[PDB]
């Protein structure tokens, strides 16, 4: 209907002017800019974006800003956008106009590949600064001062592809979905990157959504049956452990918490939040029983668990790099999810949550006044939790609208 | 009280 479009334009017009006015309400920093590239840079709205920030921050006392590195994917190339906010914020307007008058030059360059994930590692073993993972499950190795790749791991061009690297980044993880079973494939990223470590086929399972490591040694999988596989680093086929959860919807995603090797975090697309003890599925044993896809779910009692937005579908979670209790959660429609346990372990400490305490435990919820509209690229990897800033994330919208900024809690720590 | 791209404007207001 032409009232329909007309119908949902209008409302937001209205709702993203309600969300115009707290602006200065809600939040202690807030920005938004436009990428500016140069000749030849693709700008379609689908095109595939990712962004992470960069541990090489800045600081500018003589002005009182702190610059905030970020690495944009832009298809092939890798585009670098210095983020300009307070100094306040952890320890504008000419600021603002350099990044937005500042062509953005491709820094590194991967002709042939779509980038899908991008992960910023400082190895001063391979010396490396950027490791992004292709649409063709491919990966490209590139250091500092190199337009092109030092290393990389090319794949034939045929989908879904993650990559995660290993708590000492020596270990890397590829899923590699093959339209055929899916494959988790090893890479060594210490001395020999680029060559694949092994391979192991998950048989009956096409694609793998999200790949997370758990430690060192443990790694695990996501498949699109919701079923949580971990393998492990030994020589085994199978693996050690299966955790399935077919209570609150079907799994999407998972989390490894940094401070908890045991207690990790679940997503599903029936918007509940879960949190569990990996002791506990473990304690479960001998994951080498017939694969019953039709025995009902495991009687496994989570740690806790939460609630979405309307139950929307949590496509992404991250715990935070500082604090063991700020956690971020992503919905369906590019809503970040501001998540703060530290209510719950008041709860657990004077002894399910209640609808009061889920109330309070979201610390707040940024929807971007609807702007950030559902397209055809996934903002899964399109948001970017700083490790060593506090509350400060960045989102990628396929309008190119980028934006960065801080939540206020409203909690004077 | 309940209803009495079309969707798109419906599924908005059920989240407000």
């Amino acid at each position: 209907s032409t009232l329909d479009i007309a119908e949902d334009n209008k409302i937001k017009n209205e709702e993203f002017k309600i969300w115009k006015k707290s602006i200065p309400s809600l939040y202690q920093h807030i920005s938004s800019l436009k990428p500016i590239f140069g000749s030849g840079v693709d700008e379609s709205p689908s095109t595939l974006r990712s962004i992470v920030f960069t541990n090489d921050s800045s600081c500018n006392k003589s002005k009182g800003v702190l610059s905030v590195p970020l690495l944009y994917s832009q298809g092939s190339e890798i585009f670098e956008v210095d983020c300009i906010v307070p100094l306040g914020l952890h320890y504008y307007t000419m600021e603002s106009q350099k990044v937005e008058q500042t062509v953005l030059i491709p820094k590194w360059e991967f002709k042939g590949e779509t980038i899908a994930k991008m992960i910023y590692v400082d190895n001063s073993e391979i010396n490396v600064k950027v490791i992004a993972l292709s649409t063709n499950g491919s990966l490209a190795w590139f250091r500092e001062g190199v337009k092109s790749p030092v290393y990389t791991m090319m794949e034939p061009s045929t989908p879904c592809v993650d990559f995660a690297i290993s708590n000492d980044s020596k270990t890397l993880t590829v899923t590699k979905e093959k339209h055929e079973n899916a494959t988790i494939k090893l890479i060594d990223n210490s001395g020999k990157i680029g060559e694949v470590l092994r391979t192991i086929p998950v048989p009956g399972i096409k694609n793998i959504q999200e790949i997370k490591f758990l430690n060192n040694q443990i790694f695990a999988t996501c498949s699109d049956d919701g079923i949580i596989r971990f393998w492990g680093n030994e020589i085994g086929k199978k693996p050690l452990w299966i955790l399935n959860d077919s209570l609150d919807g079907k799994t999407t995603c998972f989390a490894a918490s940094p401070f908890v090797d045991t207690l990790f975090m679940t997503g599903t697309s029936g918007g509940a939040l879960k949190v569990w003890d990996i002791r506990a599925v473990i304690a479960l044993g001998d994951a080498d029983a017939e694969l019953n896809i039709n025995q009902g779910h495991n009687k496994v009692n989570e740690l806790f668990k939460v609630h979405h937005f309307y139950s929307e579908q949590v496509s992404k979670i991250e715990f935070s790099s500082i604090s063991p209790m700020e956690v971020v959660t992503i919905g369906g429609l590019g809503n970040v999810y501001h998540w703060n346990f530290e209510p719950v372990f008041a709860i657990y400490n004077e002894i399910i949550i209640s609808d009061e305490l889920e109330a309070e435990s979201m610390a707040f919820y940024h929807t971007e006044g609807c702007r950030r509209e559902i397209g055809e690229n996934n903002k899964v990897n399109t948001v970017a939790y700083h490790k060593y800033i506090e509350d400060l994330v960045a989102t990628v919208d396929s309008d190119g609208l980028l934006t960065v900024y801080k939540p206020f809690t409203g909690k004077v720590l | 009280h309940p209803t009495e791209e079309r969707l798109i404007e419906f599924g908005q207001d059920i989240d407000g």
